[PDB]
């Protein structure tokens, strides 16, 4: 089948500001490439159609070139509401196939992580389960590493994370980082570790505690 | 406007009609040729009340809207006077739509007759494009 | 203008076969081209397949004929099914129009042998010592329910500053999800709060003061 390539995967951007979107195609297709901007708990919006031609309703600053292999979307002067996922289609040969995205997201300062450990509660740990969690709030950029240590050895198996939407408000995101255990197991280790090594500082940011000690 | 053989073969290029779904080039130069003579203009009335308008001749039974036939669907949404234009671009919008079911080109009776099966390749045989 | 929208089952089972129906207005459906998009959760879209004026349909290759999109004779509504199903067709499945300007607002489908499963909701309450900080987090965690979702709320929804709610993960073939909540220090405890989580699956609601 035909390969949409979209690079880079990720695009920050400063609402006033002009961007550039690129869709390659693994063989040329022509115009018959198609670009939608698509929002959370939304359908896909059609903006440009056969690699140039407008849609009505769609706000003139958006506009689309290229042929062959190599296609762009341009947004003259990002404003809020363009902030989103934008996918390129291309309908030149059966079947048809979407790129694999690229996210617009808004630029800002950049910010260390809120992180906050706790331990297994009372109730979970009365049946059987033990779940240690941490929050990492109000970050930028969105790239983190977060790393779970044992009585300092590292444990990656059972680990589980989770992130917000970049924020309305404050641009920033949210990581929510879960180690999972046995009662059994979690009560045959004395201490537990949230490290998080973000962009924002060369030092990691460390919580945690010891089992039944404050 | 009536084009040129080679500027057709051009002008379908950069409109993307070559290799569209698999129908090369010349495919589609050829049935311009013998469906309206490249003939932006073309119009052709029929027994019944559809006519069909522009170089590929795409009838106002099903394909476009012109006011008077009996039982129009307009399937391109558009006005079977925006298919006469010397700009080819909403014609040819309405053909990608046409040759994208089933029985492909084959919707164009001309084509059939004359194109389908020939060595469509000599339609852009001399071409610089 | 016309108008699109999706609707059948939300949870298959796998093997099973789903089924969806795409209702138009605005427009004859024996007069169009009709579309089946899907989005999986990595949000990556893949085109399923289409319909045309002849009744001639096209699948996508990817389904390996497990698809059959066929259009109703008298509603106005066209549908989707597909056989033999697995968790890897859990995704939001989008009706819209050959054109690709009108969609359906889309509807989400999971394909599991889970049951039913009311959510254990723990409250977190912050590891045991002094008073180090000026601001205090607390949270909540949602684990072991389906089928989704659970709606989470902070004092009954009289709190909604510095939470947030994070999206859920399958774990051991069930969901977890947890949420943070942010407060000056002094509030708390002195200012109860308590976390609120109701699951409609299995028709219950709990609250876990911190």
């Amino acid at each position: 089948d035909i390969v949409l390539t979209q690079s880079p995967a990720t695009l920050s951007v400063t609402p006033g500001d002009s961007v550039s979107l690129s869709c390659r195609a693994s063989q040329s297709i022509s115009n018959n490439l198609h670009w939608y901007q698509q929002k959370s708990h939304e359908s896909p919006r059609l903006l440009i159609k056969y690699a140039s031609q407008s849609i009505s309703g769609i706000p003139s600053r958006f506009s689309g070139s290229g042929s062959g292999t190599d296609f762009t979307l341009s947004i003259n002067s990002v404003e809020t509401e363009d902030f989103g996922m934008y996918f390129c289609q291309q309908s030149n040969s059966w079947p048809y196939t979407f790129g694999g995205g690229t996210k617009l997201e808004i630029k800002r300062a950049d910010a260390a992580p809120t992180v906050s450990i706790f331990p297994p509660s009372s109730e979970q740990l009365t049946s059987g389960g033990a779940s240690v969690v941490c929050f990492l709030n109000n970050f930028y950029p969105k790239d983190i590493n977060v790393k779970w240590k044992i009585d300092g050895s590292e444990r990656q198996n059972g680990v589980l994370n989770s992130w917000t939407d970049q924020d309305s408000k404050d641009s920033t995101y949210s990581m929510s980082s879960t180690l999972t255990l046995t009662k059994d197991e979690y009560e045959r280790h004395n201490s537990y570790t949230c490290e998080a090594t973000h962009k924002t500082s060369t030092s990691p940011i460390v919580k945690s505690f010891n089992r039944n000690e404050c | 406007k009536v084009f040129g053989r080679c500027e057709l073969a051009a002008a379908m290029k950069r409109h993307g009609l070559d290799n569209y779904r698999g129908y090369s080039l010349g495919n589609w130069v050829c049935a311009a040729k013998f469906e309206s003579n490249f003939n932006t203009q073309a119009t052709n009335r029929n027994t019944d009340g559809s006519t069909d308008y522009g170089i590929l001749q795409i009838n106002s039974r099903w394909w476009c809207n012109d006011g008077r036939t009996p039982g129009s669907r307009n399937l391109c949404n558009i006005p079977c006077s925006a298919l006469l234009s010397s700009d080819i671009t909403a014609s040819v919008n309405c053909a990608k739509k046409i040759v994208s079911d089933g029985n492909g080109m084959n919707a164009w009776v001309a084509w059939r007759n004359r194109c389908k099966g020939t060595d469509v390749q000599a339609w852009i045989r001399g071409c610089r494009l | 203008e016309v108008q699109l929208q999706e609707s059948g089952p939300s949870l298959v089972k796998p093997s099973q076969t789903l089924s969806l129906t795409c209702s138009v207005t605005g427009d004859s459906i024996t007069s169009d081209y009709w579309s089946w998009i899907r989005k999986f959760p990595g949000n990556k879209l893949e085109y399923m397949g289409y319909i045309s004026y002849s009744g001639s349909t096209y699948y996508h290759p990817s389904l390996k004929s497990r698809i059959s999109i066929t259009r109703d004779t008298s509603k106005n509504q066209y549908y989707l099914q597909l056989n033999s199903v697995t968790t890897e067709d859990t995704a939001t499945y989008y009706c819209a129009r050959w054109e690709m300007d009108y969609w359906g607002q889309g509807t989400s489908v999971t394909v599991s042998s889970a049951k039913t499963t009311a959510p254990s909701v723990y409250p977190l309450a912050p590891v045991c010592g002094d008073t180090t900080g000026s601001s205090v987090t607390l949270g909540c965690l949602v684990k072991g329910y389906f089928p989704e979702p659970v709606t989470l709320t902070w004092n009954s929804g009289s709190l909604s500053s510095g939470v947030h709610t994070f999206p859920a993960v399958l774990q051991s073939d069930l969901y977890t999800l947890s949420s943070s909540v942010t407060v000056t220090s002094s509030t708390w405890p002195s200012q109860s709060i308590t976390c609120n989580v109701a699951h409609p699956a299995s028709s219950t609601k709990v609250d876990k003061k911190i």
